[PDB]
């Protein structure tokens, strides 16, 4: 807020200005009354005059500063959204501070302009006449006790009435989604007399919350009618007496009526003012809570004593010495328990997470120092669930892409993972918009457009894996051939964890894990024809 | 168009109860604005004589008690009126819950709950304001208007003149600028809609964002939303401003040609001191009254327009077929399918079944296999009087099952559902459910022929305590247990189980179907494997809606 | 800008 604190104190200006400026029609107003029992027409033009200019250049200036104020403040709204927003999307809501700005804005302009039309009405009036002032300021609060007792009273209950519907509705709702249960069971009556036993309870508070009202409604006009009447007797009396005129007295009265107005609105709009404050430093706790140049990869890994673990401890690791290697060129597949999580070793690929210990530095440089935006296109792959975003076919199937791929580009890295027949058949070419969070796609589908995602970018490592899990049995068969087929078996490492023994079959040297690290390993015949895990798995 | 008359007529019907709060609502009213109408008369006519006690003393009082009369009503009407709304919106509710439950399924697989909680949450408030606020607001309004302007005429009859030449002036303006500001309402409403789809969709899909590194691009989006909703803030923002600056510029050149008519006016000798201040009090207090009867009669055609989308759910007719009468006191038990088929009204010609045909008899425990595309729960569905063949014929005890009555058949015939569903009431509810009346040694009954009492009995006060909302505390494994508990409570003649055995024990399957209501109870059970074999008197695969 | 009362039912 602070980069913004020249325009608002220009602001701050303004309205001051304007708090002045329209204080110049109930004063001449009184000087109007002392001219008409006092009868030239020189003074009443100049009264005329200067009341006119007064009131038309505080009309001017409240504009203009009302225009700063409102558009510093959206400018201050959007910034805090978007780092929010940023900041949430990092750490691994949104909708509650788009609905508290708004509010706090207004009620902070609100309070701004009042406040300091109240401080100048008073100011005026105890320059005016001390006395009234006096009286007018004691007896201010003794009127304005019990209103505020009567309004608390009315608000509760409101909101008790308010709390009660909710439920009731939620009571209906829940009743309203189990349909065919419902049905089944014929229970239809026992709804009906469930909501009816809900509405039941708020007919009672009603009747309360009407008496409420209409009482709130009587204090405030008594209080509203005695007021005034308490400072007319005294004005009157002091009119009779000739110490003061009948116009300072005209111009008191109009002053005070408006300085009696200014505070009740300021008491009015204080408490949401003190809600949203209070709320907003939910959400600034919520809030607060360099890389080597790449060039080229030639697709060899290796790790010694290599550990990962669970962010939410470093006693969670999954892994304990291993000692995992993929040859370039060559494509090898990962077994283990299934409670082991040795998918984790996947994430330590992508350099989602440091190492906990040792090293995993591939292709001769470390695996953390590379810059992150050209490694992320280099050594990514199909993901464990295969989901289509809401934007377009032609931009699902090459998200996260620097640079956009050309049309043939596109159809030749679908036709190389199977999605070209996908793209063809599909409405539209590829101009068609996938549903949001994959609401209509389908499991073929999706299979494919994460492996068109995945190859587009020309990986030089492979991480893919349970896509075929997603994917129907012909589809499987389809990327396992297309992986046997590739150019000089793709000329790259695949270190792909594969679900079923068939893409095993053909895997360069197979390996399994077990307590953290690797236990047994070979080739995928030896392995199935001697006592290693394979063949004990086939046996079984 | 006649459908607003007919929405005004419907709506003044559904309101016909209230005639005793109305009266007096509207008898409060008028007293009010008889009272507020004449107090600046009196006050012109106690300052011409200031300028005989007797007079100034009647004035006075007269004052006083048209003020105080007035201050009483202009409470009396507003808790009179609070009263009627709150009645009015408790008897719409009502009505609008016990006009969906009689709907078929088909409404149910349609519409998205969201609407349903719409109208049942705030299109049932915005309806119920029409009488209670917007037609009384207008009437008073109008009124004191006419009367002011009938004061204002009587005190002289050239200065109103100016007024009736200056109000359309003022007409146009708060037309032009609430056409405007309703527009731009929505349009703001719009945007802020689409930008929280853009977090949403984010949130829906994080795990590839994060695989990827996207980050910087879902950020610049969002970017690109709120920059975009910030202008039309902006434009709203800058509206109002204009608006207001206009409003204040006339009023001060309206009040000036005013004090400068009335002055000259009185200097001449055609008035008096007090007459030109009743009239310039009339003449101030008139515009306020003239914009909000513009207002309020701009806000009335929301409200009716909600209660059009209101009773169009009310109005809709639905699908069941003709109801039933028919109560036999012993069935038999015997069901039979003729040449069954069926195509789902939300997918039509896509048929599901394709003649199917089969034969259940009260000791033959028939089970069904083969996955079908999951169609084995469509055979069941149709089998409760859930959905109606659109080909041949399902009877019980040779007649057909839509002949019987929807209480009476729901109690011989029950089924357990794939995923059991359960209620946010106590155990003991939820085991009773549907029951007129039960006693806790048939729960107690019910429960141990399910083995549930293991996880139940240790619970405290036993079946009396709150079940989480939708079965939120419960295992899935007891949650299956529980539904088959709720079954055998009814004692049925014919039972159905869909594939209970697949997360409950194999041994208590076997229990549940050859228990007292599964010894000679018709029993169908579903089957993914072959595990229904070992006790199937008469196996049936089916496929592509054929039977093996 | 200036405060805006609520209509009065």
């Amino acid at each position: 807020l602070g980069s913004e604190t020249r325009r608002l104190s220009l602001f701050l200006v303004l309205v001051v200005l304007s708090s002045l400026g329209e204080m110049a029609i109930p004063f001449f107003t009184g000087r109007l009354t002392d001219w008409i029992l006092q009868d030239s027409a020189d003074t009443f033009t100049r009264n005329l005059t200067l009341m006119s200019i007064l009131t038309i250049a505080s009309a001017v200036l409240e504009f203009v500063g009302d225009g700063i104020y409102n558009n510093t403040m959206g400018h201050v709204h959007s910034h805090l959204q978007g780092e929010v927003f940023g900041a949430v999307l990092r750490q691994e809501v949104t909708e509650d501070t788009s609905t508290l700005s708004d509010s706090l804005s207004e009620n902070l302009s609100l309070f701004l302009w009042y406040l300091v039309r109240g401080l100048c009405l008073l100011g005026i009036m105890l320059w005016g006449s001390v006395s009234l002032t006096m009286v007018t300021l004691i007896t201010l609060p003794l009127l304005f006790l019990l209103p505020k007792k009567v309004g608390k009273w009315y608000q509760l209950l409101e909101v008790q009435v308010r709390e009660s519907l909710a439920k009731s509705s939620q009571v209906a709702i829940e009743a309203l989604s189990a349909m065919p249960t419902v049905r089944s069971f014929a229970n239809e009556e026992g709804e009906a007399q469930k909501f009816r036993e809900k509405l039941q309870e708020i007919k009672t508070l009603n009747q309360k919350e009407a008496v409420a009202y209409a009482v709130n409604s009587w204090t405030t006009s008594i209080s509203g009618m005695l007021l005034k009447v308490g400072i007319l007797y005294i004005g009157g009396q002091l009119v009779t007496s000739g110490a003061v005129s009948s116009g300072n007295l005209v111009t008191f009265v109009l002053y005070q009526m408006q300085f009696t107005q200014a505070v009740e609105v300021l008491l009015s709009i204080y408490p949401r003012v003190q809600k949203a404050v209070g709320s907003s430093e939910k959400i600034f706790e919520y809030l607060d809570r360099g890389l080597l140049t790449p060039l080229h990869l030639e697709g060899l890994v290796q790790f010694q004593d290599v550990s990962f673990a669970y962010p939410n401890r470093p006693d969670v690791l999954v892994l304990q010495g291993l000692t995992f290697t993929l040859r370039p060129g060559e494509v090898t597949a990962l077994v283990g328990p299934n409670g082991s999580g040795k998918s984790t070793v996947a994430a330590l690929l992508q350099n989602l997470y440091q190492p906990t210990g040792g090293q995993l530095l591939l292709d001769g440089k470390p695996l953390p120092q590379y810059e992150h935006r050209y490694l992320h296109r280099q050594v990514a792959a199909v993901g464990q669930e295969p989901q289509v975003f809401g934007r377009s076919l032609q931009e699902n199937i090459a998200y996260g892409l620097t640079q956009k791929p050309t049309m043939e580009e596109i159809t030749a890295a679908a036709v190389k993972s199977g999605a070209h027949s996908f793209i063809s058949g599909l409405p539209q070419g590829y101009d068609t918009e996938v549903d949001e969070a994959g609401s209509q796609l389908s499991g073929g589908q999706r299979q494919a457009v994460a492996l068109a995602r995945a190859l587009i970018r020309k990986p030089c490592v492979l991480i893919l894996d349970d896509a075929t899990s997603a994917l129907d049995a012909n589809s499987q068969l389809q990327v396992e051939q297309l992986l046997y087929e590739s150019p000089e078996r793709y000329s790259r490492s695949v270190l792909l964890i594969t679900q079923h023994l068939s893409l095993v079959e053909q895997a360069d040297h197979i390996l399994f894990l077990e307590g953290g690290a690797i236990r047994e390993g070979g080739t995928h015949q030896q392995l199935m024809e001697k006592k290693g895990c394979y063949w004990a798995m086939v046996q079984a | 168009q006649v459908n607003n008359k007919v929405l005004m007529w419907r709506l003044l019907k559904l309101s016909r109860p209230d005639l005793p709060l109305l009266v007096a609502a509207f008898f409060f009213l008028v007293l009010a604005v008889l009272g507020e109408t004449l107090i600046p008369h009196y006050s012109g006519r106690v300052i011409d004589i200031l300028g005989d006690p007797h007079a100034f003393a009647s004035a006075i009082f007269f004052m006083c008690l048209f003020s105080f009369g007035s201050s009483l009503s202009a409470g009396c009407r507003g808790g009179c009126f609070t009263y009627t709304m709150s009645r009015i919106n408790l008897r719409i509710r009502e009505q609008l819950f016990s006009s969906l439950l009689r709907q078929d399924l088909g409404f149910f697989q349609e519409t998205k709950t969201g609407e349903l909680n719409s109208r049942l949450s705030s299109d049932t408030t915005l309806m119920s304001n029409w009488l209670p606020l917007n037609a009384n607001v207008l009437l008073r309004s109008l009124v004191k208007v006419v009367g002011l302007y009938g004061f204002m005429l009587s005190i002289s009859p050239r200065l109103t003149l100016l007024s009736l030449l200056h109000m359309p002036f003022t007409i146009a303006a708060e037309k032009v600028y609430n056409t405007r500001h309703q527009e731009v309402l929505r349009e703001i409403q719009d945007a802020v809609a689409r930008a929280g789809q853009v977090v949403r969709e984010a949130v829906g899909g994080l795990q590839t964002v994060r695989s990827f590194g996207a980050e910087e691009h879902e950020v610049c989006r969002y970017k690109e939303a709120l920059e975009q909703c910030r202008q039309l803030y902006w434009r709203r923002d800058l509206e109002r401003a204009l608006y207001l600056l206009v409003r204040r510029v006339l009023h001060l050149g309206v009040q000036m040609l005013m004090l400068s008519c009335g002055l000259q006016q009185m200097q001449d000798g055609e008035l008096t001191q007090g007459s030109l201040l009743s009239f310039m009090i009339y003449q101030e207090s008139v515009g306020s009254y003239v914009q909000t009867l513009v207002y309020i009669y701009g806000d009335m055609l929301s409200n009716v327009g909600a209660a059009e989308k209101v009773f169009s759910y009310m109005d809709r007719q639905p699908n069941l077929p003709s109801p039933g009468t028919l109560a036999p006191t012993t069935l038999q038990g015997v069901v039979k399918f003729q040449d069954v088929s069926f195509a789902y009204p939300n997918r039509p010609d896509r048929p599901v079944l394709k003649g199917l045909t089969f034969t259940l008899r009260p000791g033959e425990v028939t089970a069904l296999v083969g996955p079908n595309g999951s169609g084995k729960s469509t055979v069941a569905a149709l089998l409760q009087n859930l959905y109606q063949p659109t080909g041949g014929q399902v009877l019980l005890d040779e007649k057909p099952i839509s002949q019987y009555e929807h209480c009476y058949l729901h109690s011989q015939v029950v089924s357990v559902g794939q995923e059991p569903v359960l209620f946010s009431g106590s155990v003991r509810n939820n085991i009773a459910y549907g029951l007129q009346s039960c006693e806790d040694d048939k729960v107690m009954a019910a429960a141990q022929a399910a083995h549930a009492d293991d996880f139940i009995q240790e619970m405290e006060h036993g079946i009396y305590t709150d079940v989480g909302e939708k079965g939120s505390q419960l295992a899935a494994g007891q949650k299956q247990r529980l539904a088959i508990a709720r079954a055998l409570v009814r004692d049925p003649r014919v039972l159905i189980l869909d594939e209970a055995t697949s997360a409950l024990d194999v041994q208590c399957e076997q229990a549940l179907q050859d228990w007292n209501s599964r010894g000679d109870r018709t029993v169908l059970v579903i089957a993914h494997r072959l595990q229904t074999v070992q006790r199937a008197h008469q196996i049936l695969v089916l496929q592509e809606g054929k039977l093996q | 800008r200036r405060y805006q009362k609520s209509t009065e039912l």
